[PDB]
């Protein structure tokens, strides 16, 4: 009980942020569904990615 | 990860891609009738497409709302089909509505296609690339003299459904006939009533205490008797 | 099948829009794909002009496919023997010849 | 026109509302 | 209890859960589409409460 | 204008779904 | 034109319903 | 009553208005943060907006649906924000997304700004004549690339909280640490797990009976000794 | 890739507008970015007129570029060797010669 | 910041709409505000005629600042050095000259 109750806790306190976008045909194909992949993006980086 | 192989998937990242194709089979030897196959197109010869050897017809069809998730309720996603000439009409009431039978979609690029769909003949053909979905009707919502619309649903779907299945007790019993629990493989002897008869196409159990002492099977009657636990 | 023989005045319209699946990325690089295998289907306005002696004929042909049966054409000079249907034909009846201003949709078999 | 435009939004609004209503309360959403 | 989800995933029925994994496919702004606001990514956050 | 138009439409399928809330829960509706 | 507004219509006002609902299931209001 | 001046009031009622201007203020001292004072708009001299000696920087904020009410649900203004070369997102990536901070929105007539705003300069200037109020921001309901937008709430707005907070344990205290109920005020003697370290910066209770045994304040202990109330 | 020799007609017209992220202020100071990398695509308006005789080839190019292939194109003058499609073309058959009217949009690789 | 010293030919267009708070009673006693403190911001049409070398520069020019960046620029005999920028233009090409018709929307710092 106690280890559910963290995992709860810590999974409500770090994972705050979602979102969102759309992919061509070929990535649509590619990911089945609830899979991990990175979203590198140089606008919140203010970088060249 | 999905079942795609490698050559679909290089493809499709391309940037000068082909048509895309979908071909649609419905299934209803589950239920007791036929395969039907589908396709919104043909080949340029005005001939069926032909895929692994078999033909989809050129038929028309559209499926809108192909949707997976893992919260909320479960997607439905819906199909058309013109209803011109009384087609679908024909096997729905002969087939109780198309309910219960199965869809199967593939979708296939058209650059594998069979070299008979292309006069020049296609070379770069390879019939063991697609995409497959399968899903079941739930109900036709319209019908009319110009279309038809299917409601369609996972197979896993458990809506109306409750978890623990048995009754516990009760007068009667609560099982099939003649099924791997029942365990009688005897002669006939009662009906749909207490009626005595000899006849194997009219056997069935009212599934009372009587059927049981008419086919000597007491031991695995699923009702226990209690009756007075409610009352003192 | 039937066959369409009455001859066209000068001024005569081809329109084409191939239907394209296109999407456009972040700076360009846009998919294209050509969605159906046969994409293009042209669309013509034909323009006739004939005294109303034979006017009637015209309307009796044109009322006998209504607007669901194809008739076989083909395009002046043009290499194709196409199939063709017309479902908004007009006419301008003025003293002794009338003109007939009516579209032709091409359509596969 | 105005008029018009506004009563059959709104009607289609009632009756979009009627299906989510309708469709959110089987087994799971958040049952309305 | 086993902080799991279940989805209808490549014709059957699977779960998903919380396991540290890989990586599996990256994306950039050359692979998103954007709509005609300009921005292709649409990020939110949790809630206070 | 766009953004006109869909605030407008927002907006007016806004009361029609409270109208339509309100009435479904009152006698022998769905009770929302 | 034609119905492409009929559906534009139809998705906005699901969208509508569904804030609708889900404002109204919250601790203030009618807790539909 | 609002704490309206005469004077104002006054000029709000005559048929020729001055511009309405509005700034805002968002406070983060109470989260770890600054004070950010923007305007919408600046003067005529591309300058920004002097108002009571500060200066309020020209930014695109745009608020909308102040609505105050008494019944249904509470009121959730919308605040929207223009994130151009990623200023918003800088701090959001940092002060956890602009979440419990204070904002507050407050409106002049533009017949009461200070002198320096006008070539001629205003004789009528009174920095004492503005409408105030504040609000909390609640969640960042979303933030692209070209803007963010951010919801607003009551400060006394009650949602998931309950009343009695009391709550009756059996081997668990309730309160803080050294706040109110635990009088420690020695050295620290203990850590998460129960550990003999002698490091203020490590100490934390274990909420036990062994920490409390561990601190010598077993007569502060909130967790109740019953336990085996329900086996009997 | 095939190129685009035909000659162009006087009048054809050029457009462009490059897309930018207006956000407005109370007055003023709008707030401008670039956009992507190649923001502005020019669309070209091209006008041709071909014996009768030569026009059926012209259509076949066009129908085998679709609408979905690019070609190489050299505007009139102008220092680019820009790459171009095509999805929009009309013409007039009138007696001896037929004009073409087509859109030409500007596309990266 | 560049500048802009190109001639205009005549029949250049102006356009002002002051942004204003409207706001009617019921006989009128409509009250009204300036919105902003600098609302009216004047937009131009102005079209340029020149012969082809320079097309390319007027071109290139144009193209540096984008939609985004402005530019000083002196109405005709107007007693102002406004700041202004534009994000539609487009061109006539013929076999002599070249006609732009562009759209200069006056903005502040
Ligand atoms: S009642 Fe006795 S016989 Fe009839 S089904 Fe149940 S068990 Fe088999
Ligand atoms: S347990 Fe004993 S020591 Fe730890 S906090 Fe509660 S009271 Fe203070």
């Amino acid at each position: 009980a106690h280890r559910a109750g963290l995992w709860l806790i810590k999974t409500e306190l770090l994972e705050t942020q979602t979102v969102d976008f759309s992919v061509g045909a070929e990535g649509l194909r590619h990911v089945p569904g609830d899979v991990i992949e990175i979203c590198d993006d140089d606008y919140a980086g203010i970088s060249t990615g | 990860m999905q079942d795609i192989r490698q050559e679909t998937l290089n493809e499709c990242t391309r940037a000068e891609q082909s048509a895309s194709v979908v071909l649609w089979e419905i299934d209803l030897t589950e239920v007791g009738g036929e395969r039907y196959f589908f396709c919104n197109e043909q080949n340029e010869k005005g001939e069926p497409v032909t895929w692994q050897g078999r033909q989809y017809q050129p038929y028309p069809i559209q499926g809108s709302g192909f949707e997976l998730n893992g919260k909320g309720t479960s997607t439905r996603p819906t199909l058309t089909v013109s209803n011109l000439y009384g087609m679908v009409t024909g096997m729905a009431e002969d087939m109780q509505s198309l309910v219960g039978g199965t869809v199967v979609r593939r979708k296939v690029y058209a650059r594998f296609l069979d070299a008979v769909n292309f006069v020049n003949g296609n070379s770069y053909a390879d019939p063991e690339q697609e995409v497959i979905s399968r899903w079941r009707i739930e109900q036709c919502s319209e019908l009319s003299a110009v279309s038809a619309s299917f409601v369609l649903s996972t197979p896993t779907e458990t809506d109306g459904a409750v978890f623990p299945g048995r009754i516990m007790l009760a007068n009667t019993c609560t099982w099939t006939y003649r099924g791997d629990e029942c365990g009688y493989s005897g002669p006939a002897v009662a009906d749909e009533y207490d009626q005595p008869t000899s006849d194997i196409t009219k056997d069935k159990c009212s599934k009372c205490l009587s059927g049981c002492k008419f086919r000597n099977n007491v031991g695995n009657f699923g009702g226990f008797l209690s009756i007075n636990k409610l009352s003192q | 099948m039937k066959t369409f023989r009455w001859k066209v005045k000068p001024g005569m319209d081809v329109a084409s829009v191939p239907s394209v699946r296109k999407v456009r990325f972040g700076d360009g690089y846009s998919q294209r794909a050509p969605a159906g295998l046969n994409a293009n289907l042209k669309t013509y306005s034909v323009t006739l002009s004939v005294p109303r002696e034979e006017a009637t004929v015209l309307e009796s042909f044109l009322e006998e496919h209504g607007g669901w049966k194809s008739f076989l054409w083909t395009p002046p000079y043009e290499w194709r023997q196409i199939k063709v249907t017309c479902a908004k034909w007009s006419s301008r009846v003025s003293m002794l010849r009338v003109e007939f201003s009516a579209e032709f949709e091409q359509v596969v078999n | 026109i105005g008029p018009a435009a506004l009563k059959a939004v709104y009607d289609m609004a009632r009756k979009g509302a009627r299906d989510e209503i309708q469709t959110q309360m089987r087994d799971g959403g958040l049952f309305s | 209890a086993m902080r799991c989800m279940p989805v209808w995933n490549g014709q059957t029925l699977t779960f998903v859960q919380d396991r540290p994994s890989d990586k599996t496919w990256t994306y950039n702004r050359s692979n998103v589409v954007m709509p005609d606001d300009g921005a292709p990514f649409r990020y939110s956050f949790s809630a206070l409460k």
